[PDB]
């Protein structure tokens, strides 16, 4: 004999390539947040669904809440292939936040599939 | 385990859009110039563990230099940036090395040549050969597209760590929380003033 | 695919 | 509370400066940022310097001494000569003797660097001021003091360093050339001294940072000294030796050897070649004795970045190839020197396999040189065949992506790497083609064996395949490519899954399309790789649909003519087989990509020279888009509300973008095409734009914004470039003016005249300036129409601040500077008030730091003073000089002096120098003056000389008017000559940024 020498408990339901944006009320601007894959995550354990975004490179989260059935997707007057809705506890920085983001996609296409994944793991977290 | 940085370079370079593209992830079109300097911490999750960057963003309009080469004092990395677009800031670049390591005899540098992503650039990647006989590490760069723009901390974070392997890693993803009527109409009323603000860039890729 | 007529073509 | 240092009534408290110094430097947040703004505060105070003689003697904080020097050297470098002579004396004084108490304490010589260093600093620039002229004793008191102490001698060496680089190396901007000279000249003249105590130090050991500290002022030395100090000594010896071998002085030693590599030498002298070759041979000794052998793998040593093991390899490398690069013919010749020559190359191939971007361009920019020489220069090659092969194989595995692989942002610095390369290894091909081939064929063996398969290592070799192209003979060649083509379709077929398969199939693209030649003569085979990229315009894997596409107009730039002419096996062009199934053959591809496959089927029929096949081609090519035209134009013109539908808007646009495709390859030949759409396309750009309009009006500014307007604006921009691309390149101009330029102008100009700025299009401007460009001198009316319509309202949309507007502010000054060159006559006819709205706008471009508009500013400036000049003697140049020869003067002075502008130097001071010299050659047949202001018969020569004085006296007050006489006398001796003229506009430019300036430093030249 000769010797020899925290997204792990979720489920990927959906996932696209997006630029996240956050609304600076102070200034009526729009900032970007991030660009990369947008998740949503089912918790095994909760079966409560959550988007999940992290940037390229840096892979630093730039959204982490759940997709409350509360919440809206709305069109944005620039855009056909962008969603704005309100977010009341996002926990990409740190402490809870409110925020009301805009996230667009690469074609009108993805856009509405977005939507319908959105609505679809609304419903889930509505059940549970 | 912090690394106080100094951001060195001419005015309009795009060191200050550089920073807070790596600090929030947004892009500011707008050229403030900075006054003196601006400290802004800057963490970044490795699998060596968190790395935090004390970056003093430094003022390069001469007029606005402040303490000048007094930000550079006990700096343990640097930046220095140009543009491609920008003869005159690459033809700086060894002015602002000089002052840079008058004071910061052995650290490392990072020489950085921002705006790659405009079309009719103007200082050519063969050009730029003076990064060579100093030792500096150089990368195309935009602050805009993102080309390259985690690499200069990268690199810096290998050799600060004196790890060659040291890579970024993804930071641990906390189970968010679960979602008043009191600010109903509050919340609609922000909502209507940004479904109808246009957002910006409607043509690029994303 | 028709890289096989692209495989005669060339012998 | 920590505001109280900026109270100088009371005295400074020195604890509370400590304080903010400490606030700033190790505090944080808020705190940190208001001692910021109060140090920046207190700093700027301009007596400041009064109170740093007292933070030097009684702050105990680094940082707080640190900054009182800060403020002392911009006293010293800016205000020293307006001083009392006690104030410089003393100053002087407590310089010299903070420097020397702080090499006598041990200790805080030794933690106390950073503030040591900056001391010397602030001792160099009162040396710029005061030496040798009142401090002659400088130098013989360094040299004696030196020998007393040797942190005295260590610290003096960095004071000559810093001297050395302030004289040498960066004073061609930071002062005058009469003052760069006599400080050169006054180094020049005590080098001999100073060298003296550099040698002992070097030859007589002792602390090795004393030592490091003598070789880092002698690295600085080595850039201007005389060559005989460095060959007429024993220092080369020394330097490559003693020194190589402790890593303390091995660094900059090896700097200060590139340095000497460099030394202006003479080349007949035997026993100096014999000299360079023998510190050359000492130096490879060394390392292959103390750092590593030439077998070692530094790959391996530079990924583990061990200590300072990346900086040294990074400076062995440029050692060696700027050595190399120099002299490595000494070392060919002697048959004992051979070995020599081909270990420093051995040890560049192992530098060359470091994984490490920009120290590989070093390598591979030696390698160029050598492979070059040895392609040319007979009887060398001979030397360096198994460096060579291991070169090949080096090059081919690191070969770079090159532009046409986009199966996966461009990389402009990828895209640079992989033509050096190619550039490179085509020249190691033809030093050696069957070594070349054999090693390429060995790689692919590995390829299909598994042992080396990946999708990288794949691409590699493809890209280093297509990279040699041109290089072996068409037989050979044939048996190559067959070979490479045969082992990568089986390898195809040996993978499974779409992605490997994919990656195989994009790879076998590509060499095919980098061997147009062997597609040319084997037609049965370029017939078969067409018919296989159009059935990869179908596959829906990413990626296959965009390589099919750039390959196809790829390969037909290459072989268009075998497309138009009929082949033998054949019963028709090939191009009409392609048009037959174009609709089946694109149904699949994106827009784009359905554009590019037309534009390279207009490549194709712009090699049938045959007018009506031609003709008749184009009309085939362009049945669907005509066809979905026709059916638009009818329903469209019928409901204008569909321009709302954005379904029929897309179509729209797509058919004008398949259109600007074909023009683009087409040009001239595109007419009868653009002849069948014109009138229609130009009624649906003014029906666009009353949709744009009305849609503006409804819901304001924001619906600019809407994807309805944006698909609108689409069209318009379309159509502009349509139009544009056509006449860019047409041949028939008496067409383009009597049939296309009259119903353009009434499409576009009032529209734009009328539209809100927001509803604009830039592309107007852009337009208008090919027109004036191409057919500007047939059409007089139609530019004045073009002024009137888009001139006082772009300006008034770019006059009020540097940036709303970008695109408008780029184009409207290019129109404005084509008008100014091809039709003058349309400024000539403008009311004054408009005129005088022209020039406003030229010197409204002069202060843009935004190249794009200062440059084109600045031509229009030069080509309107040439414009005026060749009217000779007439009244409205007359009025010219009387009303803006004076405004274009003082404005160009501005911009040259502001500090903000110098990316315009040259153009301004080109501008400035015509402007003078039209006076100083009595090319101003007028008086500049007012009747009653000076003495009838006044010369413009004196007048002009007294205007400027008064102009600078007031807007530099600080000069002596003995300053301003001096530079304006020479400025006007040589407004013949640029270089000189610039070299006296640099001298101004560093008087002005100090009190007391030489006036007779203009006398320089
Ligand atoms: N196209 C493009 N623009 C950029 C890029 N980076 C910065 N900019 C723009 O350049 C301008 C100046 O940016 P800024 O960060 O303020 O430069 P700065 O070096 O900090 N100037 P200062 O030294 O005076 O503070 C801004 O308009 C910014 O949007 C880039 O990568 N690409
Ligand atoms: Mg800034």
């Amino acid at each position: 004999h000769f010797e020899p020498v925290m997204e792990e408990d979720e489920e990927v339901l959906y996932k696209v390539r997006a630029k996240l944006f956050r609304f600076d009320a102070d200034a009526k601007e729009w900032k970007e947040r991030g660009t990369g894959d947008c998740k949503f995550l089912k918790n095994k354990k909760t079966n409560k669904v959550r988007i999940l975004m992290r940037r390229d490179k840096t892979l630093k989260i730039c959204a982490n809440h759940i997709i409350a059935p509360e919440y809206t997707l709305k069109p944005n007057v620039g855009s056909d292939r962008s969603w704005v809705y309100a977010c009341t506890a996002d926990i990409a920085e740190g402490e809870a936040e409110a925020f009301t983001f805009a996230i667009r996609f690469g074609s009108k296409e993805n856009a509405d599939k977005f939507k319908e994944e959105f609505e679809k793991a609304q419903e889930i977290n509505k059940k549970a | 385990v912090q690394f106080k940085l100094v951001l060195v370079g001419d005015g309009g370079t795009g060191k200050t859009t550089f920073v807070k593209r790596h600090l929030t992830g947004e892009f500011e079109k707008k050229y403030v110039a900075t006054l003196g300097v601006e400290v802004h911490p800057l963490v970044f999750h490795t699998n060596r563990g968190p790395i935090k960057f004390n970056v003093w963003d430094t003022a390069g309009q001469e007029k606005f230099g402040g303490l000048r080469d007094g930000y550079y004092i006990q700096a343990q990395c640097a930046i220095i940036m140009f543009d491609v677009t920008s003869r005159v800031t690459y033809k700086n670049v060894p002015n602002w090395h000089r002052d840079l390591v008058r004071v910061c005899e052995n650290i490392p540098i990072v020489l950085c040549g921002n705006k790659v992503d405009i079309k009719d650039r103007k200082v050519k990647a063969k050009s730029i050969v003076f990064h060579r006989k100093k030792n500096l590490q150089y990368y195309d760069i935009s602050a805009k597209s993102n080309y390259n723009f985690e690499k200069p901390f990268l690199w810096l974070a290998r050799k600060l760590i004196g790890d060659p392997n040291l890579e970024f890693v993804a930071m641990p993803a906390l189970a968010p929380p679960e979602v008043d009527p009191a600010l109903a109409a509050q919340y609609e009323h922000d909502l209507e003033v940004a479904q109808t603000t246009a957002l910006p860039d409607e043509d690029d890729d994303l | 695919l028709y890289l096989e007529e692209m495989v005669n073509s060339l012998l | 509370s920590m505001e109280g240092i900026l109270d100088f009534s009371n005295d400074l408290d020195i604890a509370l400066l400590d304080q903010v110094v400490s606030t700033f430097y190790q505090g944080s947040g808020v705190q940190q940022k208001q001692a910021q703004e109060i140090l920046t505060k207190f700093q700027d105070n301009p007596d400041a310097w009064q109170k740093a003689d007292q933070i030097l003697q009684f702050s105990t904080n680094p940082q707080s001494k640190f900054i009182a020097l800060s403020i002392l050297d911009k006293l010293i470098t800016r205000k020293w000569k307006l001083l009392p002579n006690d104030h410089r004396i003393g100053i002087r004084n407590f310089v010299v003797g903070m420097i020397i108490s702080m090499c006598q304490d041990d200790e805080v010589f030794k933690t106390q660097k950073n503030l040591i260093n900056k001391s010397d600093l602030t001792l160099v620039q009162i040396l710029k001021q005061e030496w040798p002229q009142n401090w002659p004793e400088f130098i013989p008191e360094l040299i004696g003091s030196s020998s007393s102490s040797v942190n005295v001698c260590e610290n003096n060496m960095i004071v000559l360093k810093l001297l050395s680089e302030e004289v040498f190396d960066f004073s061609a901007e930071q002062m005058t050339q009469a003052k760069a000279l006599h400080l050169k000249n006054s180094m020049s003249k005590e080098f001999e001294q100073i060298f003296k105590l550099c040698f002992q130090v070097l030859e007589q050991g002792s602390s090795s940072s004393l030592i490091v500290a003598t070789l880092e002022s002698l690295l600085r030395y080595l850039h201007w000294i005389p060559y005989r100090y460095i060959y007429e000594t024993n220092i080369l010896e020394l330097l490559s030796t003693k020194f190589m071998t402790s890593p303390d002085t091995r660094a900059i030693t090896l700097k200060c050897l590139t340095e000497v590599s460099n030394l202006k030498i003479p080349q007949d002298n035997d026993l100096i070649k014999r000299q360079t070759v023998l510190f050359f041979q000492n130096t490879l000794q060394q390392i292959a004795t103390s750092v590593m052998p030439v077998t070692a793998d530094l790959k391996a040593t530079y990924a583990n970045a061990n200590g300072n093991d990346q900086s040294f390899l990074q400076d062995l490398a440029m050692f060696l190839t700027t050595y190399l690069a120099r002299n490595r013919a000494l070392l060919e010749s002697d048959e004992s020197l051979r070995e020599l020559l081909l270990n420093a190359h051995q040890y560049l191939i192992q530098l060359s396999k470091i994984e490490e971007r920009e120290l590989f361009k070093t390598t591979l920019d030696y390698w160029h040189n050598l492979v070059a020489d040895l392609f040319y220069e007979p009887l060398k090659k001979h030397i360096y065949e198994e460096i060579c092969s291991q070169l090949r194989l080096v090059i081919i595995e690191n070969m770079v992506r090159p532009e046409e692989d986009l199966v996966v942002v461009k990389e402009s610095d990828t895209i640079q790497l992989y033509k050096s390369e190619r550039e490179v290894l085509v020249y190691l091909t033809h030093l050696n083609v069957i070594d070349t081939e054999e090693i390429m064929i060995s790689k692919l063996a590995r390829q299909i064996d598994g042992s080396e398969w990946s999708w990288h290592n794949i691409n590699t070799l493809s890209w280093a395949i297509g990279s040699i192209s041109g290089t072996m003979s068409e037989d050979t060649e044939k048996r190559f490519v067959v070979t490479v083509i045969k082992d990568l379709l089986g390898l195809c077929e040996q993978k499974r899954g779409k992605d490997n398969k994919a990656v195989v199939a994009s790879d076998i693209m590509y060499v095919v399309g980098q061997y147009p030649r062997f597609l040319k003569a084997h037609w049965n085979f370029l017939r078969t790789v067409i018919l296989a990229l159009f059935e990869f315009m179908h596959e829906t894997h990413e990626g296959v649909q965009d390589m099919a596409c750039d390959t196809f107009i790829k390969i037909v730039q290459k072989c268009k003519y075998h497309f138009v002419i009929q082949q033998p096996r054949e019963s028709e062009p090939f191009i009409q087989t392609i048009i037959r199934d174009i609709q089946k053959t694109t149904a699949d591809l994106q827009p784009q990509q359905v554009h590019t496959f037309y534009k390279a089927c207009g490549i194709i029929i712009s090699e049938e020279r045959s007018v009506a096949e031609r003709n008749r081609l184009l009309s085939d090519l362009m049945q669907l888009p005509n066809m979905a035209w026709d059916t638009i134009v009818e329903q469209s013109t019928a409901n204008p509300t569909l321009l709302l539908d954005s379904e029929t808007v897309k179509i729209i646009a797509n058919i004008i973008k398949t259109n600007v495709a074909v023009c683009t390859s087409m040009g001239a030949d595109f007419y009868p095409q653009l002849g069948h759409i014109y009138y229609n396309m130009l009624q649906l750009y003014r029906a666009v734009s009353s949709m744009i309009s009305a849609q503006v009006a409804a819901e304001g500014l924001i619906a600019t914004k809407t994807p309805k307007v944006r698909g609108l604006r689409t069209i318009k921009k379309e159509i502009l470039k349509l139009v544009e691309t056509y006449i860019s390149k047409a041949r028939n101009l008496d067409d383009v003016v009597k049939v296309l330029v009259e119903p353009l102008l009434n499409a576009v100009l009032e529209d734009y005249m009328n539209n809100v700025p927001d509803a604009r299009d830039a592309e107007v401007l852009n337009c208008m300036t090919t027109v004036v460009e191409k057919v500007g001198h047939m059409i007089p009316q139609g530019v004045i129409l073009i002024l009137q319509s888009v001139f006082e309202c772009t300006l008034d949309m770019i006059n009020k601040d540097f940036t709303e507007y970008p695109e408008h502010r780029v184009e409207f000054y290019k129109l404005l500077k084509v008008i100014n060159e091809k039709s003058f006559a349309a400024f000539l006819e403008l009311p004054p008030a408009a005129f005088k709205l022209f020039v406003d706008a030229i010197c409204w471009a002069f202060k843009h730091n935004n190249r794009d508009v200062e440059v084109n500013g600045l031509q229009i400036a030069l080509d309107l003073v040439k414009n005026i000049e060749r009217m000779g003697n007439v009244p409205f140049a007359n009025e010219f000089h009387k009303n803006y020869f004076f405004i274009f003067v003082s404005e160009t002075f501005f911009v040259l002096t502001d500090s903000d502008h110098k990316s315009g130097f040259s153009k301004q001071a080109l501008l400035l120098m015509k402007l003078i010299s039209l006076v100083y050659d009595n090319k101003i047949s007028v008086p500049l003056y007012q009747e009653a202001e000076v003495p009838q018969g006044t010369s413009n020569q004196v007048y002009l000389s007294q205007y400027l004085a008064n102009m600078l006296s007031n807007a530099f007050p600080h000069l002596t008017s003995e300053q301003i006489a001096s530079f304006l006398s020479a400025l006007t001796k040589q407004c013949k000559d640029l270089v000189v003229f610039k070299g006296t506009l640099r001298d101004f430019l560093v008087q002005i940024k100090e009190v007391g300036g030489d006036p007779t430093d203009y006398l320089f030249a």
